[PDB]
RNA sequence: GCUAAACCUAGCCCCAAACCCACUCCACCUUACUACCAGACAACCUUAGCCAAACCAUUUACCCAAAUAAAGUAUAGGCGAUAG
RNA sequence: CUAAGAACAGCUAAAAGAGCACACCCGUCUAUGUAGCAAAAUAGUGGGAAGAUUUAUAGGUAGAGGCGACAAACCUACCGAGC
RNA sequence: CUGCGUCAGAUUAAAACACUGAACUGACAAUUAACAGCCCAAUAUCUACAAUCAACCAACAAGUCAUUAUUACCCUCACUGUCAACCCAACACAGGCAUGCUCAUAAGGAAAGGUUAAAAAAAGUAAAAGGAACUCGGCAAAUCUUACCCCGCCUGUUUACCAAAAACAUCACCUCUAGCAUCACCAGUAUUAGAGGCACCGCCUGCUGGCUCCACGAGGGUUCAGCUGUCUCUUACUUUUAACCAGUG
């Protein structure tokens, strides 16, 4: 007589079932002896809210604007806008070598970085 | 012989290695690259793994021999949970002391006159017993882990009301959660006592000596009784990872350095978890010896000789209904040999404060046979408790 | 944030920081009489009271003293023309008390 | 005596007997899920 | 079903709520001294106060490391028990009543009372009159019970020009939770105990309600609330239970005031409170025409010491120490 | 079935270890022995059946003092707690054993026999012929397995060429080496077989369930049928 | 004249042809759809029987890779039923 | 069957698979009912009710079988062999 | 798992009703943690002495609760359960349903839709004189009652849904098998274990068989006395049913 086609949630089951099931919220600590919960400050996501005083942009855009075509950003486009200008100046000067690619901005490895790209270790 | 642990409950033998590993110059093809198990590929051999950082929740201690405080010679530790097999007879040999039945005359003479007795003393003790076992909590019959400590704190509080007659009781306090350490040798046996739990009555003045000089010198003719084949270190925690260190429990500068009395409580609901009357007195003697030995070493250094001013430490051990009294005097700190000066210990055994307590009336055939209250109350037992508390202040 | 993978934390690790959050709360009028300082919000299930405490202080600069949350069950009794149960989504109700009176 | 009430609901028993973990424990129960996946069952287990 | 009233509570403005539950008006300061017709050594009391204080922090050697969450239950708790035990012995010459007094360590105090009415909103009992029942299960760290009753602070008919706060919503919004269990009226001992009158209570706030944590939770103005919310609930439950032991209840209201004292501390800061139970009739049937109300006096929290460094106490306060002595020196009036 | 034996402890101790009943069920979960189930809960007390087990720091003959002789639920006989040196262990008590008695455990075989005392453990090569023995072992280092039950006692019939003949309680002879350690005297609870159960309820207290109600015509002789030979097949039954 | 009665699509069937699908974020072998800790558990093994032989007991057809033909032929088989 | 729990007033009696007798368990007799309140119930009268008792929870034994104080009983309201 | 809270609805069948109609539809609202759940660094090492007011005493069925040494560690209150007139029986079903309190309530409820007062049927009450003459049978009812026989020692167990027994089990007795260990038997060892017969005990017997007997029984018969509408011989009244009116069907 049980409903097998309804979502199984923490509101169903005995006491042991109800307390063990959650709602999707991430854990921010661990349980120690004596059923005492220790909250870790670093596990709590801290919001980086910027100062919005004197900010020009607003939630909406005025209709009196041109209908510019959409140009998705690509890796080739970003390389030309950022890294290519520096290489051209160094290429003309004649001081260019693959050993110095780290100076242009290339990262041989992601280890030792606060924000690794793959696998990423930062939230949205 | 018969081994303990059936082979089914033990960890099963790991499966035999695949025969690809037995062929030299041949690299096996395993599922280590797939990061999951498959049956049609060889089982990889994983090298041992280290976490790489210290995690308190998942810490593993180094092997025992790698511990810094590791000694080949074992040290036998006596604590609150040790239950000696021979009781007092085993405790007397470890502490090198002579047993004397009955409390000293000087201690008992303090409460011999009616002038030092408490006003309405008999009624006050009955109300302390009645409150502890009947009126203490909401439940009709409180457990022993509840009235055993309370019945002792109230008696101390009852004896602490005599400051009006004796202004010398204002120089003492009751310390809880106090510990001490004491290390010595008994025939090439390194022994250590780590007392904890109970109440430690501290005083600003040391207790006066009980036995005279001639009585102490008469202990050389006494010989310690043996209990072969049972070893003196039986039922002791034989530990190879220890630290020989003397500790009075307090740092230098404590206003109440001299211990007066140790109160020991067997507050356990289960009878097997409670020390026997013979074993409880054994715990008292070792703790009284351990507390007195730390004072002797702190004041007279870490030598081994006959003390010029012997230290007297009292102890009262109770089960909540049965009381044991001990007066231990430390006469020497050279315990390696069995000859010479030996310590003295006055012990009173099996002192009943009350024979039985009825928390409910006994109604048989609609007749109240036994009313609520203590049965067989002995006021003489509390006099001994009062005499020990009044020692050093009268 | 919700529907994202939180980077794992170990002892000595960096502070977990979120720069863009997808949590959207909505202030609602309580259906029952409430204390004056009490404020009621509807928050996503993934949101905790610790996150909501920093959410209001960090974004709206609202000092908060106590946050209490509960999960509200959505009725599954409604059925359509096919006799198939229609589920009202469950939402979490948060009760926020102002700090300085 | 009176019959018809043989079913006494219990979530612990229901999940342990007909659960997803219980089905996949044995190769025979995996085919039970495979048949229901082939048939198109809305619920493959409890 | 009855509301579980917790004296040491994390609820905001719980003092204002508990005044309505107990019909108590809170007054600043202490009761006025009675203008009515030995040598007290302050130095001896000051030394013992520091010796007991320094014993737990510095002198006593811990076998294992004491953690932050264990400070209340390993350092603060033994200090409170030991300080009271020594003070009652040092004040016995100055107050004979303390000698024949019962001192308790962490004994439960229960009081069950009925105040208010509600109309059940839902269920088969909807629309029916059901009384609001309350239960206080308080376990003070220390308390002193005496055979005689202390003198009243103000007369029974005395009234103040202060209105008792009234809640506009249901008690569930405190938050307060209902639970059905055994109803107890307990002063700390059974009715057979001769020492059925209370003298002074000693409370230790839990580390969850510590001053430092409330500052992180923007509860700076709630620091004083926790002290007087515990006092109002604990003392009303204590005085109310004492009145019940004397045969008084809602219909047979008390004929004489019942008073008690309380000292609320977190280990460092101390607060002192005095309570008088003028009325025990709180049911809507009996409180409709009841003119009198219970009175509670309170002091601001003050630190006993500023900082403990090694074996020296910095900024020790004798005013806080003397206030503890005056509470203990209070004795019932003697007959002719 | 997810059956795990409770016999997982690997370190000897005198502490009573909690054991779980089987009900006649094997590891598969099906009944393998009938009539077993229920009864009062019992805690198993580990018994050291190797009487001569010198300590780690000691060797040779040693002595033990009996502390207490008590009741053991697991076995018919009583057990005794003995202390030798710095250890305590459970052994099977003899008929005449009290608290305070001293027992001797040795592996020495002298040229002549020695005065055998009840409860002492000596090798079979140093015991007089005919002395009652119990808790014998097949080979040295094997441990006592035979003559364990209450009141049981063996007989040292003869000793020849380093081997001895042991008469088991079932009146069967057994040949073992003379270096096997045995206990002198009978086992405790001699009048154990003289007990009266009294009621069917007491058998359910011991963990024994009632026998099956089926009338089994099968038996040792009734169930097994001798096949008549063709010559004798004619005379099997004659009408009367 | 009420209840009703009528309707033409939705889609489907059989062929031909050609070898099909499954990463938006999040969760999913633990009690699936559950962020986050020492495992070592691992897969493979003739189908049988109904039915026919008027019972049944040997036996009794089941695509194995080219339609047709050789040919229901050589063979097999309680030399029976039938198989081939 | 296993694990770890719970329950049994009062009275007579005695350290009782004792007696009376509630809760509780069972279902002796009679009557009602027979598409019924009920695919086995109701009312009264009865047996047991400190024990081989009753009972909640989780686990185990599965059909060539299980389990059974043998009634060819029971194994999810057709078990001489479940669906 | 939102299933008599609010509001609205062309609304309108919950086995009658219904405008506020509402246990229907739609929308809105809600149950806030202190209770409960979710626990614990490693390695060794410890844990003979029940419970029952635990003190007497008396047991067997032998039991439901304990650490230390060293190393590591001083960050803090998150998450989930919280409603109701509710669950299992196809139903708003006289059934089934664990524990704590209340032991007659301080809580929770309504047997009669209206009428009439035929038969028959059900339940209950009363009855002259007689008191089992009724009947397969003192079944039912009334009363509060004696003496046996048969069978089974007894408590207990069984055909859930026609058989509760004389059947099974049962101490006690008896037969048969087995000389031993690391998953049942068993962490046991012939005073043990298993497979069986019989059904205690006591007496008698062979070298296994027959009687006696204590209590006990919703077993099967018999009987004294009483009791009574069981009957001679039925009658009166009340309730349900009944019949009529209205709704549903
Ligand atoms: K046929
Ligand atoms: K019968
Ligand atoms: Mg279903
Ligand atoms: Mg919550
Ligand atoms: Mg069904
Ligand atoms: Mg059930
Ligand atoms: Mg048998
Ligand atoms: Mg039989
Ligand atoms: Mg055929
Ligand atoms: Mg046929
Ligand atoms: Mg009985
Ligand atoms: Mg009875
Ligand atoms: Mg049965
Ligand atoms: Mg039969
Ligand atoms: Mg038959
Ligand atoms: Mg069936
Ligand atoms: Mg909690
Ligand atoms: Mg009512
Ligand atoms: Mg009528
Ligand atoms: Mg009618
Ligand atoms: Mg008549
Ligand atoms: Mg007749
Ligand atoms: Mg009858
Ligand atoms: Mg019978
Ligand atoms: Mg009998
Ligand atoms: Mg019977
Ligand atoms: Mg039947
Ligand atoms: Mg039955
Ligand atoms: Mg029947
Ligand atoms: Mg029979
Ligand atoms: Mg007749
Ligand atoms: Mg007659
Ligand atoms: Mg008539
Ligand atoms: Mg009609």
């Amino acid at each position: 007589g049980a409903d097998r086609m309804s979502k199984w949630t923490s509101k169903r089951g005995p006491r042991s079932f109800r307390g063990r099931k959650g709602r999707g919220a991430k854990g921010i600590g661990f349980l120690t002896s004596g059923w005492r919960f220790v909250q870790i400050k670093e596990m709590v996501p801290e919001f980086v809210v910027p100062d919005l005083t004197g900010f020009k942009l607003k939630p909406y855009v005025s209709y009196l604007a041109p209908e510019s075509e959409e140009t998705p950003l690509t890796a080739a486009q970003l390389f030309s806008e950022a890294v290519a200008p520096a290489i051209e100046k160094d290429f003309k000067d004649g001081t260019f070598d693959p050993d110095n690619l780290e100076k242009y901005g290339f990262e041989p490895t992601q280890e030792g970085k606060l924000f690794q790209l793959y696998p990423r270790n930062f939230l949205r | 012989a018969y081994e303990w642990g059936v082979r089914s409950t033990r960890k099963s033998e790991p499966p035999p290695l695949d025969r690809v590993y037995e062929i030299p110059g041949l690299e096996p093809i395993t599922f280590a690259g797939k990061m999951h198990f498959v049956p049609w590929l060889a089982r990889p051999i994983f090298p041992p793994w280290d976490r790489g950082y210290k995690d308190p929740r998942f810490y593993r201690s180094p092997p025992l021999h790698e511990h810094p405080l590791y000694k080949d010679q074992a040290c036998y530790i006596f604590h609150h949970r040790c239950r000696l097999l021979e009781g007092v007879k085993q405790a007397l040999w470890l502490t090198k002391t002579k047993l004397i039945e009955g409390l000293p005359e000087k201690v008992l003479s303090l409460v011999d006159d009616p002038r030092n007795h408490i006003e309405n003393q008999d009624e006050c003790v009955l109300n302390v017993i009645s409150h502890a076992r009947l009126w203490q909590t909401t439940e009709e019959i409180p457990k022993r882990e509840t009235y055993c400590p309370v019945i002792v704190d109230n008696l101390i509080q009852l004896c602490k009301s005599q400051i009006l007659k004796h202004p010398s009781l204002a120089r003492r306090i009751c310390v809880q959660n106090s510990t001490f350490s004491a290390t010595w040798n008994r025939e090439s046996l390194l022994l250590q006592v780590r007392g904890s739990g109970g109440a430690r009555l501290s005083t600003k003045d040391p207790l006066p000596t009980i036995a005279s000089r001639e009585e102490i010198e008469a202990t050389k003719n006494h010989v310690l009784e043996t209990f072969y084949p049972i070893s003196p270190i039986i039922d002791l925690h034989e530990c190879n990872i220890y630290d020989v260190k003397n500790d009075t429990g307090f740092q230098e500068g404590y206003p109440y350095p001299y211990p007066h009395t140790l109160y020991l409580l067997d507050k356990a609901n289960l009878r097997p978890h409670r020390l026997q009357p013979d074993q409880l007195r054994a715990k008292m003697i070792l703790f009284a010896f351990g507390s007195a030995l730390a004072q002797a070493r702190l004041l007279y250094g870490n030598d081994a000789k006959v003390l010029e001013q012997p230290v007297v430490v009292q102890s009262v051990g109770t089960d909540g209904r049965v009381f044991h009294f001990l007066v231990f005097q430390l006469n020497t700190t050279d315990l390696d040999c069995n000859e010479g000066v030996k310590n003295l210990a006055w012990v009173d055994s099996d002192q009943l404060l009350y024979q039985h307590f009825w928390c409910l009336p006994v109604i048989k055939k609609r007749v109240v046979v036994e009313p609520v209250g203590p049965v067989g109350f002995k006021p003489e037992t509390f006099r001994k408790f009062l005499a020990l508390y009044l020692h050093g202040a009268a | 944030a919700r529907n994202v993978v939180y980077p794992l934390y170990r002892l000595g690790g960096p502070q977990l920081r979120v720069f863009r959050t997808n949590f959207f709360i909505q202030l609602v009028r309580p259906g029952v009489a409430q204390p004056e300082d009490t404020v009621q919000f509807r928050i996503p299930m993934e949101m905790t009271r610790v996150d909501l405490r920093n959410y209001l202080e960090g974004i709206y600069n609202v000092p908060v003293a106590a946050v209490r949350t509960r999960v509200q069950h959505g009725s599954n009794k409604r059925r359509d023309h096919r006799n198939v149960r229609i589920k009202k989504p469950d939402y979490k109700v948060a009760y926020v008390q102002l700090a300085h009176g | 005596k009176a019959r018809g009430n043989e079913y006494q609901p219990s979530n612990i028993k229901r999940k342990n007997k007909h659960g997803w973990v219980r089905r996949l424990s044995t190769p025979a129960g995996v085919q039970v899920i495979l048949r229901r996946m082939l048939k198109g069952r809305k619920s493959l287990s409890h | 079903m009855k509301y579980m009233v917790y004296p040491q509570t994390f609820a905001l403005n719980a003092d204002r709520w508990y005044q309505y539950f107990t019909k108590t008006v809170f007054l600043s300061g202490l009761p006025p001294p009675p203008a009515e017709p030995p040598a007290l050594d302050l130095a001896a009391l000051r030394a013992v106060a520091c010796d007991c204080l320094l014993q737990e922090h510095f002198y006593l050697r811990r076998r294992r490391r004491v953690h932050r969450y264990e400070e209340s239950e390993v350092i603060s708790l033994p200090f409170l028990d030991q300080l009271v035990s020594t003070l009652v012995g040092l004040l016995s010459p100055h107050n004979p009543a303390l000698a024949a007094a019962a001192l308790d360590y962490r004994c439960p105090v229960h009081f069950y009372w009925v105040r208010g009415e509600e109309i059940i909103p839902r269920g088969h009992r909807r629309g029916r009159i059901d009384d609001l029942r309350y239960q206080i299960d308080d376990k003070p760290n220390n308390q002193i019970r005496i055979s005689k009753q202390l003198a009243e602070f103000v007369p029974l008919d005395y009234s103040v020009p202060i209105e008792i706060p009234t809640i506009k919503c249901k008690p569930d919004k405190l938050p307060l939770f209902k639970r059905q269990y055994e109803n107890h009226i307990f002063v700390g001992s059974k009715t057979a105990d001769p020492c059925c009158y209370g003298h002074t209570q000693f409370h230790l706030l839990p580390d969850k309600l510590r001053r430092e944590r409330l500052l992180r939770q923007n509860c700076a103005d709630q620091i004083e609330v926790v002290f007087r919310a515990n006092a109002i609930a604990s003392l009303f439950a204590w005085t109310g239970a004492q009145a019940m032991y004397q045969g008084f209840w809602s219909e047979a209201d008390v004929t004489r005031p019942f008073v008690s004292q309380a000292v609320i501390t977190d280990g460092k800061y101390f607060s002192f409170f005095c309570y008088q139970l003028n009325t025990l009739a709180l049911t809507t049937q009996a409180d409709q025409n009841n003119p009198r109300k219970n009175i509670c006096w309170g002091t601001q929290s003050k630190p006993l010491y500023e900082t403990i460094e090694d074996n020296d106490v910095k900024g020790f306060n004798d005013d806080v120490l003397l206030q503890i002595v005056h509470f203990l020196l209070n004795r019932p009036k003697e007959e002719k | 079935a997810n059956f795990v034996s409770w016999k997982s402890r690997t370190k000897y101790t005198i502490t009573p270890v909690k054991m779980r009943k089987s009900g006649g069920r094997d590891h598969t979960g099906r009944i393998r022995v009938h009539g077993i189930g229920g009864g009062h809960k019992q805690r198993y007390r580990m018994i050291d059946f190797l009487r001569f087990r010198p300590e780690e720091t000691k060797s040779g003959p040693f002595e033990e003092k009996v502390i207490q002789v008590r009741y053991d639920p697991c076995r018919s006989a009583d057990i005794a707690l003995v202390a030798g040196g710095s250890r305590k262990r459970w052994i099977i008590a003899t008929e005449n054993m009290q608290a305070g008695d001293t027992i001797l455990n040795s592996n020495h075989i002298g040229r002549m026999a020695v005065a055998a005392r009840e409860g002492d453990a000596h090798p079979l090569g140093a015991l007089p012929v005919g002395t009652l023995i119990n808790n014998v072992e097949s080979e040295p280092g094997r441990g006592a397995q035979y003559i364990r039950a209450a009141g049981t006692c063996g007989v040292l019939l003869r000793k020849v060429n380093g081997t001895a003949i042991i008469q088991l309680p079932s009146k069967r002879q057994m040949q073992v080496l003379e270096t096997c350690v045995a206990t002198v005297g009978r086992v405790s609870n001699v009048d154990h077989n003289k007990r009266v159960i009294g009621k069917a309820g007491r058998n359910r207290w011991l963990g024994k369930r009632p026998n099956s109600g089926r009338w089994h015509r099968k038996g040792g002789w009734a169930g097994r049928k001798i096949r008549p030979l063709p010559p004798m097949k004619s005379y099997v039954k004659l009408p009367s």
